[PDB]
RNA sequence: GGACCUGGCGGUGCUUCAUAUCCCUCUAGAGGAGCCUGUUCUGUAAUCGAUAAACCCCGAUCAACCUCACCACCUCUUGCUCAGCCUAUAUACCGCCAUCUUCAGCAAACCCUGAUGAAGGCUACAAAGUAAGCGCAAGUACCCACGUAAAGACGUUAGGUCAAGGUGUAGCCCAUGAGGUGGCAAGAAAUGGGCUACAUUUUCUACCCCAGAAACGAUAGCCCUUAUGAAACUUAAGGGUCGAAGGUGGAUUUAG
């Protein structure tokens, strides 16, 4: 089945040259990226799932990894540990322990002679491929954390950064709207919101008096209700500007609650522009720079609508 | 779309203006008016050939001079 | 009773040319292509099944017929049926100024023999009326006349006309019906001073 | 009406019933069994039920250096293979 | 061969009515007439209930045309539910697929 | 339970293609279409009609030729395009496939009024995905 | 017309000659279906109606007429109905669409009905003469053209090239040793159409020039003069009497092909352009024209046969798979014994893989011009090729490929020699035998392999012949310096087993590889 | 080939329709099909009668077999007949 | 028009042109049938026989 | 008859949970009145099968005439399609599915233990289980990762559908096959589900909710008109007459 590997990546190897000649460029250049360029243009698959796709990559990671053979034409396995079957991963945790077992004796000897995360059991066996279960796995790491602890050299710093990977970005702070100048524009910002099928675009204008025009038209004249001008002042109460921006508005789609919310979505994403940081920061937190997500499910069949059953009597 | 299905070389004219298959009609009364509504039906019907439509207009024809029992009792005179 | 023939895979060299190789719409046959791509959802253990009785490869058209080099040299070779779009006819304002009257046509495919189209009769005339020499009353009365077929905004008249099957003659009929609106237009009638 | 005529194994897994409710509570007598047997062993291409002759499906195609006619057997050789079925 | 009488009867109700449309057009057009007055509709009713049955469109049932049902039917396709259904989940009729919403 | 024309298996001795092994809650995600044409899109007329020429031109292609289709045909559909090609056993004589190609190349052709070519692509056996 | 894929493209020349009459045969059978139930096909879904789409009729609907009925019946055992209905029912035959379709249906009882109506019916008998001597050239009757040509010279009217042109050609037929008789009827010709007034044709050229070529071995002179005749009218000569100028011009050329020059040079005014067709055998002239330039080797008529073979006007292709069997082979053989190794890769890609697979001396001449080039590699698939081409040059073309790698020694880069010797030796024991055995003994002794030399040696042992001697003193060799005198001692004692005449000096080697070594 | 186009697409349909799942009698197990259908379109701007047949066959010599196709041109005329100073 | 479809394919199976599987089957139990002893009726005989 | 194994069961023990859930809790409804649509039954010459969870605006996204498988009467016997059947068997089946299932197991091949018995194979500081495949999970569409949809293995009810369609078993086939008019669908009596209401947060005129007035709801039945149909006896819409009883429903529950 070795051999089979071979044939395929000389397949995929000449197949990469008919590729640059056919798309008419070098064998020298034509590279991977380019190769999915160009096979996912030529054969347009119509499904959803990327595993079904018309795939020509690396063939290693096509084929599954053909296992090693532990044994020459003596038969005598080449691995020390191999007569426990999961040969790899009690050598690693034997080699381990003698880390730690040499680093306690470095201990004791220095007595006498004076972010980033674990990998998961998957990657593991991804890794040393070889399977395992959880509690071995989980000995494992709190095997790893008693390494952690003692006053380890930097090639066991190394060791133990082997099975270390990267975190993604806690990342998640707001962002500021640039302040933009449109011909004598100044105290000028905008943004967009939308929540429960409506878009709204609203300005900021720091140079107003304490009102809201929506479509040129006033919003009191907009919002006959109490509860949306509530929503309306929300923001402004919490910056304590409720003077300083007569501001135009737009929004589109909804009803009353629903234009509502998202022209105050959009006022508050605008009005980052003008404030400190710790302004919309405090706002995020209080919950005003996110989106709700809360839009009406479909009906589902069998059902008066949603969520609610039929009266299904029991006899 | 119009390649070979083309209604036998018709002008527009010939659809619009029928007004030249309507000879043996009076002129202002009930039953003229009735055939101004089948001729302008048969007007802005795109489903029927113009030879089809007059082979309906001799229908109605032969159909109202047919029967001048009650079209005589009907105290108006159908020509 | 059984023979045994090897593809042209291994025959065609690497230098032959896609148009000679691939020249139109294939349902594909997988002797001739050298390209090894794989399709399918793998099993866990296994691999995407090969080109070899790919029916997922038969219905998913490839777009090698499409060689670009191919696609260049039939464009180079359909130099000679071309014109050129007039070079003070860029401007769309120009191109009103000379041409102020748009006819739409409608066109259409189906799948199977069967030709025919129901709703490819239609020919929207459509007038930007500010090119025309109206005159006061004359434009009053068109408008009195024509009623909503005309946009008041953009002043553009919009007429159709589907009530024969011929795209030529429904165009003929628009432009006839424009003929006698523009006929009518400047006849003061009788009753118009009883207004 | 007419479109429902199916696939072989269509028709014995209708007639034959061996995914049923009867294999699994024993629920016949076993003496009462009807075994299944092969329909698509013994026509070959181009078996006509009148002895039609094929100069590509019945019998090969140059005859020594020559094509053979479109042609069709008699009544008897008819009765003749009909008696080797 | 065919072995059924309502599926068949469907058929021959189909093409009389083809026959029988511009007929009672005309008597139909005879009839909806606030003018061409009240004896002239009379002779038309007399006449068209008159006509032979199996000869209107009131007959029509759009049944199956692999199995006749007459009921549980699309009108986009011309056939039954089930047998629809059959041929969807086999996957032949394009555009068509299970929704997943 | 749902049972479609999927796979139920027994055990690990039924040899099962790739088409038969995909449930149809899987055909926008992991499969594909065996005809397709424009009559189900909208707007668009004849439908029925392409549906009963595809269910009457795959039964007739399967039951006159003996085995001779490892699986079911593709149809796809191009105007004055009726394209065939499927997946045949590796059994009989190319002589007698080609016989019966111009038979059904003259047949269909002149039966649903229609340009046709077909296309063949031969397999040795049954073509299997699946043990299942 | 066939498909790409691997399992159904012919590999030879019947392959694809069954492949096309299986394709056509069903057609046959198809058109047969559709006109016996003809009630079938009528319900139309297309609308632009290509018109291929319904099928023909063979009915009348007309009975009481007599002249519709007799065309209805005839035109559109029927003849014999046509016939007989005109015959009852006074129902007058034409001049045309009635003799030479009674001569094409049925042809001495056509001639007796034709003169029956021109003794019983007042027609123009110049073009029912015309057809009349056309049918006799069929019929077999000569008089009766001569008697055509006095009626359409007596008939009010000018006579056609057709009576006269099938009384020239059937008169010239039996021409025994006739060198002067063509040119006086050509000369009676040329004043019958000076007292007629009009141009002489193309068919009474190719007749008389097809006629008088086969008349003498060397009479392609006034055939090759007919064409001329037919030049100077303002259309060009057809390539048949130019193909009948060159056939006639290699039969009598064999000192000198000058002359098939010149039938050549007829040739390509006569189809040495865009194809203007009118010829009945324009594909002959031309493949003719290939076999003289390849069998003299003439490397501008190849040229000229190969530039208008497809690219131009591929009219000069084939008309029967003979003539490209014939062109392909003849230009192939011209282009390997000739020419250089790049055109006989060319040749190799585009003449035995462009048509099928080589002919028997096509397989030879391949292997003698990869001979010259030192290309033995790719002999096995081209051995394929002509065993399943021919079922009895598969043993002559083996050897005779294998014998440069049964003669050259071991090299190291020599290989695919003696692959191709084991190839051709399961091949040509297995297929369906003296020579074949002591080759594959030799060529494998040549190869340098030790199993297959014993295999090749244990084979050969019991084919009823030993090996040469050369190949004897070679396994004596091999077994004395093997430390082991056994193939010593059985080749010593097997050709004095074999009555073969190697005996003292073989037996002498036994025993030195027996004692002396 | 100078054509000038952009590209623009329009939000999408899907037609969704409900079948009996069961044959006999089971109501509240119904079976959905979809019907997707997409959107894409081009302005096609400034070419003559001539070149508009080059692009449209080479548009309709490729067409493929899923896809439709809707062809609608914006012809030119300068003026009607009797339109400049008629009576009838 | 249906019954075109059915003649056709009747006619492809006695020309044996068509292999039409549910009708062998058919005229399998139906040989069977009447194997046993228990076969249709003639014109004539029936319930009053 | 003595002993034992597996499963079921216990108004069987201990412990821990149930997130629309078992209760205490929270919201909105049914059962009380009118009508519509299904079930049993009566009359008639008058359909077929489901009828406990897992059946009831069922099969039906359509029985005034075809839809008529129900019958009376008048007829036909290549009868009509090289026959056909809607004749009895879902207790011969294919095919489609309902509940368990809003799960986590099912499991080919070995090995071991029970003195080599039916059977069992669980202790991570690990005393014999390993393991190919299905499923869950992983994955796909909708607004993503949430959630919804979709899938949901093997078995359970001889579960339902031989009137989606074919089919074995038995029966008719000068009929149980087939062509025509008529009526079968109206209520003695209960009965599941749905709509309307039973008021003052209510009703009406305009306004889409800065007003004003009045301190409710309509079936059926009656007369007329309109829509389609050859035909309004019920189907759909509009005008008018009176408009019944309901004055917020109890054991019992339904859904979130
Ligand atoms: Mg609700
Ligand atoms: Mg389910
Ligand atoms: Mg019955
Ligand atoms: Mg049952
Ligand atoms: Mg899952
Ligand atoms: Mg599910
Ligand atoms: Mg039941």
């Amino acid at each position: 089945t070795e051999d089979f590997i071979k044939k395929q990546i000389e397949e995929f190897n000449i197949g990469k040259r008919h590729l640059a000649n056919m798309m008419g460029e070098d064998p020298e250049t034509f590279t991977q990226e380019d190769i999915d360029r160009a096979i996912a243009y030529l054969f347009p698959s119509g499904l959803f799932e990327k595993r079904a796709r018309p795939v020509m990559k690396h063939p290693e990671q096509i084929f599954p990894r053909q296992r090693a053979i532990q044994w020459g034409e003596d038969g005598r396995p080449f691995h020390y540990l191999f007569y426990t079957g999961k040969q790899s991963y009690y050598s690693l945790m034997h080699d381990v322990y003698g880390m730690l077992l040499n680093l306690e004796k470095h201990q004791s000897h220095l007595q006498a002679k004076s972010g980033s995360r674990w990998l998961i059991k998957e990657e593991l066996e991804e890794m040393l491929v070889e399977k395992l279960s959880d509690l071995d796995y989980m000995q494992f790491i709190r095997l790893l954390e008693k390494l952690l602890t003692s006053q380890c050299g930097a090639a066991e710093e190394e060791f133990v950064q082997r099975f270390r990977r990267s975190v993604t970005l806690e990342s998640k702070k707001q962002l500021i709207e640039p302040v933009q100048y449109d011909e004598q524009g100044m105290a000028f910002s905008k943004s967009e919101g939308k929540r429960k099928t409506a878009k709204a675009e609203a300005i900021v204008y720091k140079h107003g008096s304490g009102r809201i025009k929506v479509n040129g038209i006033d919003y009191q004249l907009y919002f006959p209700i109490t509860q949306d001008r509530e929503q309306l002042m929300f923001p402004f109460h919490f910056v304590d500007r409720l003077g300083k921006h007569d501001v135009t508005c737009t929004v589109s789609g909804g009803g009353r609650s629903a234009q509502a919310g998202a022209i105050r979505l959009a006022m508050a994403k605008a009005l980052c522009s003008f404030v400190t940081e710790d302004e919309v920061e405090w706002m995020r937190q209080a919950g005003l720079l996110t989106t709700d997500p809360r839009v009406r499910e479909r009906k589902k069949p069998g059902q008066e609508g949603a969520r609610r059953k039929f009266t299904w009597k029991k006899r | 779309n119009e390649a070979g299905f083309d209604d036998d070389g018709s002008e527009f004219h010939e659809h619009i203006f029928l007004e030249k298959h309507l000879e043996s009609f009076p002129k202002q009364g009930p039953i003229r008016h009735f055939m101004e509504l089948v001729t302008c039906g048969l007007s802005k019907n795109p489903y029927l050939s113009v030879k089809q439509k007059v082979e309906h207009i001799e229908w109605f024809r032969n159909y109202f001079n047919e029967k001048k029992d009650i079209l005589k009792e009907s105290n108006i005179q159908f020509n | 009773r059984r023979k045994a023939l090897p593809p042209r895979t291994e025959k065609m060299a690497v230098d032959q040319d896609w148009p000679s190789v691939y020249p139109v719409a294939a349902p594909f046959k997988p002797s001739a292509v050298p390209l090894p791509v794989r399709m399918g959802y793998p099993v866990k253990k296994g691999v995407p099944m090969a080109k070899e009785g790919n029916l997922e490869l038969l219905k998913i058209p490839n777009f090698l017929h499409l060689t670009p080099v191919a696609i260049k040299k039939h464009c180079e070779a359909l130099k000679d049926f071309c014109t050129e779009w007039p070079a003070a006819l860029d401007s769309d304002e120009k191109c009103e100024k000379h041409f102020p009257i748009e006819i739409d046509s409608t066109d259409y495919v189906s799948s199977g023999p069967s030709v025919r189209n129901p709703r490819a009769r239609v020919v929207v005339l459509r007038v930007k009326l500010s090119s025309l020499n109206l005159d006061d009353h004359a434009k009053k009365k068109l408008i009195k006349l024509v009623g909503e077929r005309y946009c008041k905004t953009t002043d553009v008249l919009t007429i159709k006309t589907d009530r024969c099957p011929l795209r030529r003659q429904n165009y003929d009929y628009a432009v006839y019906l424009l003929t006698v609106l523009y006929h009518e237009s400047w006849n003061t009638e009788e009753w118009e001073k009883s207004k | 009406s007419f479109f429902t005529k199916l696939t072989a194994d269509e028709l014995w897994k209708g007639a034959l019933a061996e995914t049923g409710a009867g294999a699994k509570k024993g629920r016949g007598k076993r003496t009462k069994k009807k075994k299944r047997k092969d329909l698509n062993r013994g026509q070959i291409i181009g078996e006509g039920r009148y002895g039609f002759l094929w100069p590509g499906l019945n019998v090969p195609l140059m005859k020594n250096g020559a094509v053979q006619t479109i042609a069709q057997r008699s009544k008897e050789e008819q009765e003749k293979v009909e008696a080797d079925m | 061969h065919y072995v059924d009488w309502r599926m068949w009867r469907d058929v021959k109700r189909r093409k009389m009515a083809y026959e029988y449309a511009d007929e009672r057009l005309r008597i139909n057009s005879l009839r909806k007439n606030t003018i061409l007055p009240k004896i002239l509709q009379d002779v038309a009713d007399e006449e068209i209930a008159a006509l032979p049955r199996d000869s209107c469109p009131v007959r029509i049932r759009n049944r199956c045309v692999m199995t006749s049902r007459p009921r549980g039917v699309k009108r986009r396709w011309r056939l039954s539910r089930i047998v629809f259904r059959h041929l969807a989940d086999h996957g032949q009729l394009s555009g068509i697929q299970r929704a997943t919403w | 339970k749902n049972r479609a024309a999927r796979v139920r298996v027994s055990k690990g001795d039924k040899p099962v293609t790739y088409e038969e092994a995909h449930a149809p809650h899987y055909i926008a995600h992991r499969k594909g279409w065996l005809s397709l044409h424009t009559g189900n899109l909208d707007g668009e007329d004849h439908a029925a009609e392409r549906t009963v020429e595809d269910v009457f031109l795959r039964k007739f292609m399967w039951g006159t030729f003996p085995g001779c289709l490892a699986d079911q045909l593709v149809l796809k559909r191009r105007g004055n395009q009726l394209e065939i090609c499927a997946v045949v056993l590796r059994q009989l004589s190319p002589h007698k496939y080609y016989f019966l190609v111009g038979y059904s190349e003259t047949l269909l052709s002149y039966f649903y009024k229609c340009p046709v070519r077909l296309h063949l692509q031969t397999v040795p056996s049954k073509v299997v995905y699946k043990y299942l | 017309v066939f498909q790409d894929d691997p399992y159904l493209m012919p590999a030879s020349s019947l392959e694809s000659r069954s492949f096309l009459l299986a394709k056509k045969s069903g057609e046959n059978v198809a058109k047969f279906i559709i006109n016996s139930y003809p009630k079938y096909f009528q319900k139309d879904i297309a609308e632009p109606h290509i018109p291929c789409l319904m099928p023909e009729y063979f009915e009348p609907q007309i009975k009481d007429i007599s002249e519709a009925a007799l065309k209805e019946r005839i035109e559109l055992e029927p003849s014999t109905d046509y016939h007989f209905q005109q015959t009852g029912q006074s129902e007058a035959l034409e001049e045309e669409n009635d003799e030479t379709s009674r001569r094409k249906a049925g042809t001495w009882r056509a001639k007796n009905n034709a003169e029956r109506i021109f003794s019983l019916m007042p027609e123009k008998n110049e073009h029912s003469y015309c057809t009349m001597i056309r049918g006799m050239v069929k019929h077999r009757a000569y008089e009766q053209a001569l008697n055509l040509y006095t009626e359409l010279l007596n008939n009010r009217l000018h006579a056609d090239v057709y009576t006269f042109n099938a009384l020239i050609e059937a008169t010239v037929c039996a021409i025994n040793e006739k060198f002067e008789e063509k040119w006086s009827k050509i000369l009676e010709l040329l004043r019958h159409m000076v007292a007629q007034k009009v141009k002489p044709n193309l068919q009474t050229f190719n007749t008389i020039l097809k006629c008088l070529r086969r008349f003498h071995v060397f009479a392609r002179s006034p055939a090759l003069q007919v064409l001329r005749e037919m030049k100077a009218i303002g259309i060009e000569p057809s390539l048949a009497t130019y193909h009948h100028i060159i056939r006639l011009f290699d039969q009598p050329g064999d000192p000198l092909k000058r002359s098939s020059f010149i039938i050549y040079d007829i040739m390509n005014e006569l189809m040495g352009k865009r194809f203007s067709p009118k010829d009945p055998d324009d594909d002959k002239f031309f493949q003719s024209a290939m076999s003289i330039c390849s069998s003299l080797r003439d490397l501008e008529l190849a040229y000229q046969v190969h530039g208008l073979l497809k690219t131009g006007d591929n009219w000069k292709f084939i008309g029967p798979d003979q003539h490209r069997n014939f062109y392909y082979s003849k230009f192939f053989d011209l282009i390997c014994l000739m020419e250089q190794i790049d055109v006989t890769l060319k040749w190799y890609e585009d003449l035995i893989p462009s048509a099928y697979f080589p002919h028997s001396q096509t397989m030879i001449h391949l292997l003698q011009a990869l001979d010259v080039a030192n290309r033995l590699e790719v002999i096995p698939k081209i051995w394929k090729d002509s065993k399943e081409y021919g079922h009895t040059f598969r043993s002559d073309l083996r050897e005779e490929i294998l014998m440069l790698m049964a003669r050259d020694k071991h090299p190291p880069e020599l290989q695919v020699a003696f692959a191709d010797c084991a190839a051709d030796i399961k091949s040509a024991y297995e297929s369906q035998p003296a020579t074949s055995l002591n080759c594959i003994a030799i060529l494998f002794l040549r190869a340098g392999r030790t199993q297959e030399a014993w295999k090749m040696l244990g084979l050969f042992r019991k084919h009823n012949k030993i090996p040469r001697s050369e190949l004897l003193n070679e396994l004596m060799d091999s077994a004395k310096v093997s430390n082991s005198p056994s193939q010593a001692i059985e080749v010593v004692e097997l050709a004095s087993a074999f009555s073969l005449p190697i005996c003292e000096g073989l037996t002498q080697r036994v025993m030195s590889d027996f004692a002396i070594n | 080939l100078g054509i000038s186009i952009k590209v623009h697409e329009p939000p999408r349909k899907i037609e969704r329709f409900t079948l009996l799942q069961s044959v006999h009698i089971y109501k509240k197990h119904r079976v959905q099909y979809e019907m997707r259908t997409l959107y894409r379109c081009l302005e096609l701007e400034h070419l003559t009668g001539s070149t508009a047949d080059v692009y449209l066959e080479y548009i309709q010599r490729n067409l493929p077999e899923g896809v439709a196709m809707e062809v609608t041109k914006t012809q030119l005329e300068q003026l009607p007949e009797h339109i400049k100073e008629p009576i009838w | 028009n249906h019954h075109t479809y059915a003649e056709l394919m009747q006619t492809l199976r006695f020309l044996g042109l068509y292999r039409d599987e549910h009708q062998d089957f058919m005229d399998e139990q139906k040989r069977l049938k009447k194997l046993r002893g228990k076969e249709k009726p003639k014109k004539g005989e029936g319930k009053r026989a």
